[PDB]
């Protein structure tokens, strides 16, 4: 057995312990001050003028900004046809809870934390009308929680969650205003948690499993707890580039102007006053300085530093930021000349597109799981066997080109005499799993006219 | 601090504001209950004319 | 800026630089303290003007009469006391880059530490009276009664202590103990050497330390109620009322000017000139104890009590002194100092010239005695301000 | 219970304190003076010649110009009645209030402030009949209020507002002229100025919750409160470029011209006036100057400073400004490229379009919440549960390729024999809800005529 | 293998009661840090190939 | 127009230039209101009255 007060202690230690592992990866995405970014040539008084670099934000956004769930594809036990039953079909039951929880907004935020911190947690519950849950009360209340507010213990034998704590800091002091413990058997919440002098509220649940699921950015099969998408190579080039910018920023102040010198001067004859150390020249353009000179007196310059020397080194790091991230090179401006054609679009987008299709497969594995728990909770009983085989379905990550696909799909369908049936032509043009239902109604209405 | 009727700074202690800022009345939070008879409880109440 | 200046926070010896090996917890951080008084006294709604508590004081009365014997006249009478708030406040100051970086969350850490320091100041100003403001009326340690508990807590609290509390017509409603009391509740054995307060195999925690009851009264536990010889209290905690006019404000600036010196030797620093940032913190509290003799102070065994006697310069007649309700003769308002010691040991009780002591002169005596001391001014012709009080630790 | 006078005195201090966050962001979008923007190399007397940089205003406007709402979609209880698009339907019932408040104007402003400061507040009431207005008295009066005039305390446990204050300064920013406190069950306003408050006007409103909804800009679930789009990389490149511009400018006043020296000539032989230190002479073309060669005297000169040594560093920071903001490079670096083709536009615009499309989600999640609350206010009673599935519908952020779209949509529809029903043909051409409702009537007139 | 460092709080942060318009006091926090390094335990055993 | 600044940030003297007795508005709890206006006047011919 186990002690719930002792878990309330033990989990808050593990949750606090975790925060410094996240803290570094946050600093790259926020572009906060980091010691390694500082340009070593810059004088200590100028070293205040930092030079932040945007590659990590650019890379993580250019993935998370390009995935959206369309829906789910639970197969029927007999006579399989997702076009047939509409609001009666189980694929629509799942989609209603996706709309009603606003998951089409909160998932596109949670996926960003799952990439930055390597994991984020889906949480399942039933709403309580003694609390201000302004939602449909017959819908399971599904939330996503960032790892800056939740920790879950994972069994390394099975990848099952053993137990988890969600913790809420107040406005201030990192005071833990509230903590919630999820167990295989029950959920518990302590309502003023800064030393937990409140008594536990509690709620049992029917599930044999903890009602929390980790989304996690797996890079490898060995990668069992997930990892930050901001890879060591992308960090290394981000910090390396920051030093070049900061050294150039000093150079543009200290060295870009050639320093002028005169040797063999007698300061008394130049009229350089001793107590101020300065003679007041006039800088108007046409004038000639006549110097009394003699005794080998002559004038000479230190050169400027040539800023080209730094700029031609930044351009190599603009290229390696592309190489290590797989972005289209024009997203980093590593070259400016556009891809001119619907084909050259696909060539440039190729690496990014296959990287997003890869994330969609893995993040699909979290929602394909969590919807089983949501169903098994709200409908009770046991999972209908087909649900174990459901696919998530995601929008095509490719940049949408319409006029190229239009002439393709038209020539395929050939006014109904063609190679594919109508509903496939609608998938290939890219209309969504719900929009194809809006059309399948309008099509029947147009067929009453001609 | 400052003098009670300082010439430069106005203050709540200044004579000028007397009769404003009067402290608010409140319940007697220390009121003890009206002590009831014990004899009328223990002894048998006969009718009497 | 001067690095490691005593007022200003700035990048100095206090920070390691935030290298990966820095542990996410101080694994030996003790949990943060909290007010006791704010969880045992009545919280009363209160505003900046303060409040007035009214009270009844009439000898309303009725008389037996004969047939036709014409009837007497009687009176009600009424009185009031006012109560006022007092501010507690502080400022903390940091370099703008320190506010920017917020190293180790120092700014958030400060904003909790000041709130705790303010909560602890309110406890000690009410319990022990240490550095208490002028506006607070009474503090618990000012009580005229003490009981020691250390050989057997049951005989201490439930019997001996209760006797000296109910005899004044006061009553026992709660008891409040320091965590250092644990090893005198543990043990406290019966004559066969079994403990009281705990069950027959001694696995359970001790009943009062569960926040359980003693003879029907609840037990309140604290890690910080002790000071000097005092380890706890028992009494009528309904006699305490407290108020708070507003929560802890926090107010923030780079634009203002401070003084780093004292008032008469000032060193003005413009926060903008040095690019420092400052945070103001303040709260208003009020407190009243209806009278401080409603509580018995709890100690270990051999405790001895000091009282200060103050006739307010009165100039003819006599006072008199009492221990445990036994009463001495009249004593002259100007009696020579050894007379007071002689008049105390002349009580019909086991107090003697080796235990009792006195210092001072005419009308300013300090008295030391092994018990509850009280004074009567009824024999004094002009004793219209005459008084007695209990002396602190130092 | 809690005192409202305590709350307005407290929440005014929180609202006034908060401004010290916002002033830092305002300084970038307004292009006001920063110390970090000042180029060090210009002499102290020249430091008055500031030179600001437009990147922050250009990035914020390039998003805020493109966000436009077409309308709302609500599922009609389509498991019984899909028929929709006409009189009395809920999509029109909400779109009516949107136009009647002119939120199609003020939401563009509200979205701008949500991007600049990181948050803005939608605020809901019935109109006062007591005050003469330009308003329809049956419509719920919905307004957007900026974070320089409203502050709302949010529960980090539930993401929900506890209470809020809307407070207005005079013509001078030096005193408050009124403040309104919103509580979950009532509203009150102290109408006279801060030095002279009178007894408040007040009303209940029957709602469960405070009639203030926060629009907030977010990147993560870990952003528990919204954050500015003017992110510290874009601040750094803005301030870095300001220094380069200012040092270039000072160089063009002092150093862009050669400096001419003569060594060894005796001033008294040159005829220098001892009272004034100089001799003037007629400087016209080809007049050969001649000197007596005492001390072996001769000329020499300091070179100019080459201004290109700064300009080919400005042409690096323009590429960083493009890269970190995700604008089309053509908005920054003139002739870095110019698109010749429809797909070349879809390349260049890709990052900007996809970022706007994501902000449309996060702000849509405020408006769908606000309209549902305004319905509960004006209709009374309770929400018909389909409203929890309400979707905002937004314009496509792309520049309209109308010739390419028209040639494609025709090849799809094929005079009614083709792959799609007419109505999706109209949606693919991008006609708004109201413009499609017009066409549905004009189509009927044309079919009536034949 | 680089070891770890553990911070600890040490500041006596405090506040004073004040009258109306009195000078507020000023105060500062304090901390310390401690370092920990690991060490190795080892042994060898040897056998004939048979 | 007649201008009012409200502030508690500044320092004030509370005596003359040679005995200034400076006080912080912010470290104490003084709020100060500063009032300023600017006027100019010309009479073209003071003998015309």
């Amino acid at each position: 057995s186990i002690d719930p007060e002792k878990l309330r202690d033990q989990l808050l230690d593990a949750f606090e312990n975790k925060q410094n592992e996240l803290k570094s990866s946050k600093a790259y995405y926020d572009a906060e001050r980091r010691p390694d970014a500082i340009g070593l040539a810059v004088p200590l008084d100028m070293r205040k003028y930092l030079a932040h670099v945007g590659y990590p934000r650019t890379y993580v956004d250019a993935i998370a900004e390009r995935q959206e769930l369309e829906g789910f594809r639970i197969p029927s036990a007999n006579g399989e046809e997702p076009e047939s039953g509409g609001e009666n079909d189980p694929a629509s039951e799942l989609w209603d809870w996706w709309q009603a929880n606003n998951l089409d907004i909160e998932a596109t935020l949670g996926h960003t934390d799952a990439l930055i911190y390597g994991t984020a947690y889906i949480t399942i519950s039933m709403p309580d009308p003694e609390v201000d849950f302004d939602v449909d009360p017959e819908v399971p209340l599904i939330r996503v929680e960032p790892p800056t507010a939740l920790y879950a213990e994972v069994d390394p034998r099975t990848r099952k969650v053993l137990y988890a704590i969600r913790a809420i800091y107040g406005a201030d002091g990192n005071e833990i205003v509230s903590a919630t413990l999820y167990l295989p058997d029950t959920t518990m919440t302590w309502l003023r948690a800064e030393g937990e002098w409140e008594a536990p509220t509690s709620t049992p649940h029917g599930l044999e499993m903890v009602p929390v699921i980790p989304i996690s950015n797996r890079t490898r099969l060995s990668d069992l707890y997930g990892t930050s998408e901001i890879s060591p190579e992308l960090r290394s080039v981000t910090d390396a580039a920051a030093q070049i910018l900061m050294n150039m920023q000093g150079t543009a102040n200290l060295m870009a102007i050639p320093q002028r010198l005169i040797f063999g001067a007698k300061p008394e004859e130049l009229g350089i006053n001793a107590e101020t150390g300065q003679r007041m020249f006039d800088a108007y353009m046409a004038r000639i300085l006549a110097f009394e000179g003699g005794e080998g007196a002559h004038a000479e310059q230190f050169s400027a530093a040539e800023l080209r020397n730094f700029v031609d080194a930044l351009d190599a790091l603009d290229r390696k930021a592309a190489s290590y991230s797989g972005l289209p090179p024009q997203y980093l401006s590593s070259s400016s000349d556009n891809p001119a054609s619907a084909e050259a679009i696909k060539a440039a987008e190729s690496r990014l597109v296959k990287k997003v299709e890869r994330k969609n497969k893995i993040f699909g594995g979290a929602w394909e799981q969590a919807m089983r728990l949501a169903y098994k909770m709200v409908k009770g009983g046991d999972i209908p066997t087909e649900y174990y085989r459901m696919e998530t379905v995601w929008r095509d990550p490719s940049t949408p080109t319409y006029a190229a696909k239009a002439d393709a799909a038209a020539k395929l369908f050939a006014n109904g005499a063609g190679l594919i049936p109508r509903e496939r032509g609608w998938v290939d043009m890219g209309y969504t799993i719900v929009e194809r239902e809006q059309m399948r109604q309008w099509l029947e209405q147009d067929q009453k006219q001609g | 601090g400052f003098s009670a009727d300082h010439s430069q700074i106005a203050q709540t202690k200044d004579t000028m504001f007397t009769g404003y800022l009067d402290p608010v009345q409140a319940k007697d939070y220390f009121a003890e209950a009206e002590k009831t008879s014990i004899v009328q409880r223990v002894a048998q109440k006969i009718p009497m004319g | 800026s001067a690095d490691h200046s005593q007022i200003a926070q700035t990048k100095d010896t206090m920070f390691t630089g935030y290298l990966d090996p820095v542990q996410a917890k101080d694994y030996f951080a003790e949990a943060e303290k909290t007010s006791i008084v704010q969880r045992v006294a009545q919280k009363i709604p209160m505003g900046a003007t303060g409040i007035v508590i009214p009270h009844w004081t009439g000898d309303v009365s009725a008389q037996w009469i004969g047939e036709g014997d014409m009837k007497p006249i009687t009176k009600g009478n009424m009185t009031k006391r006012d109560v006022h708030p007092a501010k507690i406040a502080t400022i903390f100051v940091a370099s703008a880059e320190t506010v920017r970086a917020n190293p180790a969350n120092y700014l958030g850490t400060m904003r909790t530490k000041v709130a705790t320091a303010i909560a602890m100041a309110f406890d000690n100003a009410a319990l022990h009276g240490t550095n208490a403001p002028s506006a607070f009326q009474g503090y618990l340690d000012q009580s005229n009664k003490t009981q020691s508990i250390s050989p057997n807590a049951y005989q201490g609290l439930g019997v001996s202590g209760l006797t000296k509390l109910v005899t004044d017509g006061k009553k026992w409603t709660h008891t409040l103990l320091d965590d250092t009391v644990e090893p005198v509740l543990n043990g406290s054995v019966d004559a066969n050497g079994r403990p009281l307060f705990v069950e027959s195999t001694y696995e359970s925690l001790t009943t009062p330390f569960r926040e359980g009851r003693i003879l029907g009264r609840p037990t309140i536990l604290s890690d910080h109620v002790a000071e000097g010889d005092v380890v706890g209290y028992a009494g009528d905690f309904s006699q305490i009322i407290w108020g708070q006019v507003g929560g802890l404000s926090f107010d923030v600036t780079d634009q203002a000017t401070l003084n780093l010196g004292s008032q008469e030797s000032p060193n003005f620093v413009s926060l903008w000139q040095h690019n420092l940032v400052a945070v103001r913190v303040e709260a208003e509290y009020g407190l009243l104890i209806n009278d401080v003799n409603a509580f018995v102070k709890l100690t270990f065994d051999p405790v001895l009590t000091t009282y200060a006697l103050d006739l307010d310069g009165a100039s003819a007649g006599n006072f008199t002194l009492s221990l445990d309700g036994k009463t001495s003769a009249n004593i002259a308002y100007n009696a020579s100092t050894a007379t007071v010691k002689s008049a105390i040991v002349a009580i019909d009780d086991g107090v003697s010239a080796d235990d009792v002591t006195v210092t001072g002169s005419a009308g300013d005596y300090t008295i030391t005695v092994p018990g509850t001391l009280t004074a009567d001014f009824s024999g004094l012709t002009d004793g219209e301000g005459a008084s007695i009080s209990v002396v602190s630790v130092g």
